[PDB]
RNA sequence: AGGACCGAACCGACUAAUGUUGAAAAAUUAGCGGAUGACUUGUGGCUGGGGGUGAAAGGCCAAUCAAACCGGGAGAUAGCU
RNA sequence: GCUCGCCGGAAGACCAAGGGUUCCUGUCCAACGUUAAUCGGGGCAGGGUGAGUCGACCCCUAAGGCGAGGCCGAAAGGCGUAGUCGAUGGGAAACAGGUUAAUAUUCCUGUACUUGGUGUUACUGCGAAGGGGGGACGGAGAAGGCUAUGUUGGCCGGGCGACGGUUGUCCCGGUUUAAGCGUGUAGGCUGGUUUUCCAGGCAAAUCCGGAAAAUCAAGGCUGAGGCGUGAUGACGAGGCACUACGGUGCUGAAGCAACAAAUGCCCUGCUUCCAGGAAAAGCCUCUAAGCAUCAGGUAACAUCAAAUCGUACCCCAAACCGACACAGGUGGUCAGGUAGAGAAUACCAAGGCGCUUGAGAGAACUCGGGUGAAGGAACUAGGCAAAAUGGUGCCGUAACUUCGGGAGAAGGCACGCUGAUAUGUAGGUGAGGUCCCUCGCGGAUGGAGCUGAAAUCAGUCGAAGAUACCAGCUGGCUGCAACUGUUUAUUAAAAACACAGCACUGUGCAAACACGAAAGUGGACGUAUACGGUGUGACGCCUGCCCGGUGCCGGAAGGUUAAUU
């Protein structure tokens, strides 16, 4: 039992690439960006309940920022977490 | 026995090794093992205290029972056995009540001979009894010095202690090493010498067999320099000095003991 | 041939992190120089 | 069986040539020694400076050692340049 | 794109450590790249790392660290008990195929497995901070049984050849399939089974250890591989159609046998030696307190859960350690063909590269090599360097010797190819068939097929048959050190150090001695056949005289002599 708060804030974004789309087509996978303190079962709590969509998996990674030099100064993005979320063959958000 | 190997090299050309056919080819008792690591003569300060040594081979400790105090339960020997920790053999015991004990091998004790220890044991090899029971004149080993302490003069391999008085409540020892020494009667000791009497018999033969049992090489003081040792220094050999430990205390001939807690008992120095 | 610095991360950390910096008063000194230079980086641990 | 023998990996470093503002602050090339052992190696640990460790050369202790390095006494002192 | 060359026990592939975006795509060439650069490990933007089973985390410990109280110390602190950490070690479980530009044992397909929680059903003595077993252990050697793997044959598909020949004993290619599940084989170990009793395992125990009978004589444990299944599946040469020249879609033959064979597995096994070869938990089992027709235990079934962190990429290197895109260093794993003893070496496969300045010329001189008339150490400090020797089998081999050696002493002979012995022998393997029954992963016979030395005889070619690569120079006298070792990292490897052996000496255990204001620790869980120090340095024959000097040991009658009074 997660609370409707922590649910609101797990996710945060969906992700947007080729590696996605194909997933989404291929696999009935959606990909998001969520909270680096997300947990798979918050993920999976949070998506069927905002989506009201049935979830069977959640496969996460964190991803780690890039360093980067801005007009000569280091700067280092952030880690975040991204979640490949599948669904169960009948949802197509 | 002693047998002498041939000369097929170098290094097995003067190796005399004692061998007895006797000896449990076997592991050991598993439930009288420890583990003891080495130290390499370093103290908890980690600093060498004792010089040469190091290395060698790894070995596992067995329980000796030095005490010998479960009196009047005979015992049959099982085995005798080889202690990497002592120059002498161990004898594995079976008690009538199903215990099992290490004990220290008195020459001539082979497998399935009786011992038992008590003020009423016989006067046989293996028996421990109270030394105001033992008759004047017994050789001893596994000699008690407090009673209930356990032996501690006369373990390593051939050595024994000779009763030669019996006086109040002490009996005059004649040690090993020559000296008179008083000790109460009513501490323990086994009969007859200890096993394994070629043990001085065996040659190295080889700088790697020494080092095989954790000895370290040697420095002389007079190959050093001076800022080393004492005797260091020199163009070409030199010595020039009398003869002293690295520390600077001379070395041949300045005696060392000061025990005046313990003069009481000794009778009369080694010589 | 072999140089001298072989790297090793659970030595380094052992050897100069901030735990065992504050393991002892003199390595609690050291952290307390390093602050009050201003260093950016106390220990090796970042 | 063997601190046995010949010989790769592996460990070493006897000779010669090259290099010597080097490819390299100690190497390359051709040969050379040991190669089941007092062998070699990974990982971790311990020993701290008049101290360690040293099969001993005053060797080694982070390219530094007849007394490490860093900071301080400190602008030591210098009848010398 | 086509040729050419190089590595192939690596200069290929995969990890660990270390690094951290270098990975992939688009774009740009100012600076960086020892040149140009359209290229890049460069700049800029975007993308990319998916786990119940892999690893960490986690449970458990080693060395060692920290350490409540404690002991000790001017202070700071030092040591350490109970504890608690600490892997480089022990502890549950997944494979094959497919797919991206970049991840995959993580995604998808197929087929599995482990642990734990619940909830029903049946039966039921459960219970530990305690007992026992187990985990759980060396070096060397040898052999048998296998597999990975390779070769050949069979089979299938394709081919009939740029120049003489090539429908054949011809050429090219393919001939693959896991974990799991079932069976239990080569081998290894072990006598079982039931009663009774017990000074032991801190108490208890039905468990372990011990004792005594009875009975049966075969039961158990472990175990590679093979076989069956997994699998009518997948994969598959190739063929057909395409975008669009990257690659997509469809279909898909054969998919067997023999032989050889590991350094891998049975095997933590066996034999043997002495230098005598971790710990703790998980696991199995026994009970105590306690609970007692409850809990809890076992079995079956259903259901749920297995979180978190890593995952790109380099990794003998242009990404790590060397200031460099630096001829250096860097642990582990894999291990094809031909010849060979071989992981050497030569040529090759898979795979990867041509080393980030080139073009000419063809002087002296320098570097690295080839050959050299006659002579052959005359060179030189010195045969430094070079040249030479170099394999296998057989014959043969001196002084001396510690009887092992010296010794590969020295020296010599044979060596290719073809045929026959023998259309392929001795040997190895071993089908069908038949027989036997304990009927099967069985035993006997039998020899098909496959593989296959070595030798002799005869012939034959060349200047040369160990033809390349590869691969001891030998002997004589002598000093030193016995020997194998070690050493001045970076001018000294030796005759120096060590050494086994010898001797002197200290040390009676709370040992001497050493580290330490101390507590403590090492010596040593050792006990005079032991331990420390010193000198000498295998072995053989030996080791002579001097105690005056200095040192040490012993003595204590006398002289001198501190604090103190
Ligand atoms: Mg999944
Ligand atoms: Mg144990
Ligand atoms: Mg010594
Ligand atoms: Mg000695
Ligand atoms: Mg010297
Ligand atoms: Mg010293
Ligand atoms: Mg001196
Ligand atoms: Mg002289
Ligand atoms: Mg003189
Ligand atoms: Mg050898
Ligand atoms: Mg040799
Ligand atoms: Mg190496
Ligand atoms: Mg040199
Ligand atoms: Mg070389
Ligand atoms: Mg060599
Ligand atoms: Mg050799
Ligand atoms: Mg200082
Ligand atoms: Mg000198
Ligand atoms: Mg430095
Ligand atoms: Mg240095
Ligand atoms: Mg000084
Ligand atoms: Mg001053
Ligand atoms: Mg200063
Ligand atoms: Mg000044
Ligand atoms: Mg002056
Ligand atoms: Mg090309
Ligand atoms: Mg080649
Ligand atoms: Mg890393
Ligand atoms: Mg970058
Ligand atoms: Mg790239
Ligand atoms: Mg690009
Ligand atoms: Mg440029
Ligand atoms: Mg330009
Ligand atoms: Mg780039
Ligand atoms: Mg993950
Ligand atoms: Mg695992
Ligand atoms: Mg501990
Ligand atoms: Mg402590
Ligand atoms: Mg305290
Ligand atoms: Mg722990
Ligand atoms: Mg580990
Ligand atoms: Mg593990
Ligand atoms: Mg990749
Ligand atoms: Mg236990
Ligand atoms: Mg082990
Ligand atoms: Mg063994
Ligand atoms: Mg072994
Ligand atoms: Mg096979
Ligand atoms: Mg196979
Ligand atoms: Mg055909
Ligand atoms: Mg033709
Ligand atoms: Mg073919
Ligand atoms: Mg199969
Ligand atoms: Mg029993
Ligand atoms: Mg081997
Ligand atoms: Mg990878
Ligand atoms: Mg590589
Ligand atoms: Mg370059
Ligand atoms: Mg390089
Ligand atoms: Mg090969
Ligand atoms: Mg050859
Ligand atoms: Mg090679
Ligand atoms: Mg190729
Ligand atoms: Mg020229
Ligand atoms: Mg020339
Ligand atoms: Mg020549
Ligand atoms: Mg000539
Ligand atoms: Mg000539
Ligand atoms: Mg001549
Ligand atoms: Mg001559
Ligand atoms: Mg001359
Ligand atoms: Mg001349
Ligand atoms: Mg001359
Ligand atoms: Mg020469
Ligand atoms: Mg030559
Ligand atoms: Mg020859
Ligand atoms: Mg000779
Ligand atoms: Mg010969
Ligand atoms: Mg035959
Ligand atoms: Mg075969
Ligand atoms: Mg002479
Ligand atoms: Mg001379
Ligand atoms: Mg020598
Ligand atoms: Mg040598
Ligand atoms: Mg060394
Ligand atoms: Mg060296
Ligand atoms: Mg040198
Ligand atoms: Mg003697
Ligand atoms: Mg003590
Ligand atoms: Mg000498
Ligand atoms: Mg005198
Ligand atoms: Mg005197």
């Amino acid at each position: 039992m997660i609370r409707e708060e922590r649910l609101l804030k797990v996710l945060r974004a969906p992700h947007v690439s080729e590696k996605a789309s194909t997933a989404m087509e291929k696999s009935n996978t959606i990909v998001l960006k969520v909270a680096k303190d997300a947990t798979k079962a918050e993920i999976k709590a949070a998506v069927q309940k905002l989506f009201e969509v049935e979830v069977e998996v959640v496969n996460t990674l964190v991803v780690k920022g890039k360093v980067k030099r801005h007009g000569q100064r280091i700067g280092r993005r952030s880690d975040w977490k991204k979640a490949y979320v599948t669904l169960k063959e009948g949802q197509n958000l | 026995a002693v047998v002498k190997c041939k000369p097929t090299s170098p290094g097995r050309r003067h190796v005399v090794k004692v061998v007895n056919p006797e000896l449990h080819k076997g592991k050991p008792f598993a439930p009288l093992l420890e583990k003891n690591s080495k130290s390499g003569g370093r103290n908890n300060n980690g600093r060498i205290t004792t010089r040469h040594i190091g290395g060698g081979h790894k070995q596992a400790y067995r329980i000796v029972d030095f005490k010998r105090n479960k009196d009047g339960i005979p015992a049959v020997v099982e085995r005798l056995e080889y202690d990497p920790n002592r120059s002498a053999n161990i004898a594995l015991v079976l008690y009538k009540d199903g215990e099992r004990r290490y004990i220290l091998a008195p020459k001539g004790l082979k497998a399935g001979d009786q011992i038992q220890s008590g003020v009423d044991a016989a006067i046989k090899p293996g028996n421990t009894l109270p030394m105001r029971n033992i008759p004047v004149g017994s050789t001893v080993h596994n000699v008690e010095m407090k009673p209930g302490k356990g032996g501690q003069l006369a373990r390593s391999a051939g050595t024994y202690v000779q009763i030669v008085a019996r006086d109040g409540a002490y009996v005059t020892l004649r040690l090993r090493s020559g000296e008179m020494r008083k000790v109460e009667a009513d501490c323990r000791a086994t009969l007859g010498e200890v096993g394994n009497a070629e043990h001085m018999l065996r040659v190295l033969g080889k700088a790697g067999a020494a080092r095989w049992r954790g000895v370290r090489p040697t420095v002389r003081g007079t190959a050093m320099n001076p800022v080393d040792h004492p005797h260091g220094g020199g163009e070409g050999r030199n010595f020039g000095k009398h003869p002293v430990t690295p520390w600077g205390v001379q070395t041949k001939g300045k005696k060392t003991r000061s025990n005046k807690r313990t003069d009481k008992f000794i009778v009369r120095r080694r010589s | 041939m072999k140089r001298t610095f072989q790297p090793s991360v659970l030595k380094r950390n052992r050897s100069h992190g901030f735990r065992a910096r504050m393991a002892t008063k003199n390595g609690r000194q050291v952290l307390a120089r390093r602050r009050a230079k201003g260093r950016a980086r106390l220990t090796v641990s970042k």
